[PDB]
């Protein structure tokens, strides 16, 4: 029925090594500038040296917590060694019931929105209690916002004008 | 009432399943079908025994 | 190491998957940073590599364990062929048949 948005890692605390800014495209265009999606958070280095990043959340609203995150990868080799200087990179997302290794993949592809470059993204409910420990090394679409859930069921989608 | 008696089949073995959190789709779906044959089988020996 | 089947039905193999969540446990146990399993068969093929990450302790252990089935046909052999993480079977099943039985969950 409802939920509650707070923030999980704050964007000025929780990241003292990457660069937070110039995390912007311009296919996400807003009011003609150059912008980004307003509950998520790319990551590149502060000053061409990618420390290897390990960071947790736990949970304590007595309710269940929906989590996103995405995985970027581009398309050619050079564009990958100028954004986080590694050739070889893999994320990691491990919880209690959800574990998994990400690794990027990089080939070439007709742009889209002129853009080559792809993007997963991915969620996960948590429970209360139990944490969750995002570990990247190269490409880790960092979560900014995210929703604390209720109850009362016996909803849906309605496509229509009226 | 012999007939009446025949007439209704008898039901073999049905045994609920089981669904990961990834599969909930399926699941509504089975929920859906159970309940919609549970309804219309009631109120099809209503109907007859009321006329 | 292969096995193949005489048994005239088939036959249910099990396997698991070990991996550890730091690179010194996975270096202690097996000497080997790089690993890989493999199950081969006619129908079923499949490579197995390890992941290494960190994460939450659950029953005060933080590594984990993956766990796999086949079914056999009568004839058919399978090969398991494994560097670093193979959990043996070293039991099976030979299975009948009969049909329409389940699970019920009661306390009669």
């Amino acid at each position: 029925s409802s939920f509650e948005k707070f923030e999980i890692f704050p964007k000025a605390s929780s990241w003292p090594n990457h660069e937070t800014t110039k995390g912007v495209t311009a296919a996400c265009s807003y009011s003609g500038a150059s912008s980004f999606y307003r509950n998520l958070l790319w990551i590149t280095k502060k000053g061409t040296s990618y420390p290897k990043l390990s960071k947790s959340y736990t949970n304590n609203k007595g309710k269940e917590v929906l989590v996103l995150w995405g995985v970027h990868h581009p398309p050619s080799v050079s564009e990958q060694q100028s954004l986080y200087q590694n050739a070889d990179a893999y994320v990691s997302v491990g919880s209690s019931k959800y574990n998994r290794r990400f690794a990027p993949e990089i080939a070439a592809r007709p742009k889209v929105r002129g853009q080559a470059g792809r993007m997963n993204y991915y969620w996960t409910l948590l429970d209360q209690g139990d944490t969750i420990t995002f570990e990247a090394t190269g490409n880790l679409i960092a979560p900014w916002y995210a929703f604390a859930l209720n109850k009362g069921s016996d909803s849906g989608i309605i496509t229509s004008d009226a | 009432v012999n007939s009446v008696i025949e007439k209704m089949n008898t039901q073999f073995t049905a045994v609920g399943k089981e669904f990961n959190n990834l599969e909930r789709r399926i699941e509504n779906l089975n929920k859906k079908v159970d309940d919609g044959f549970l309804d219309v089988w009631t109120y099809n020996a209503e109907l007859l025994v009321l006329l």
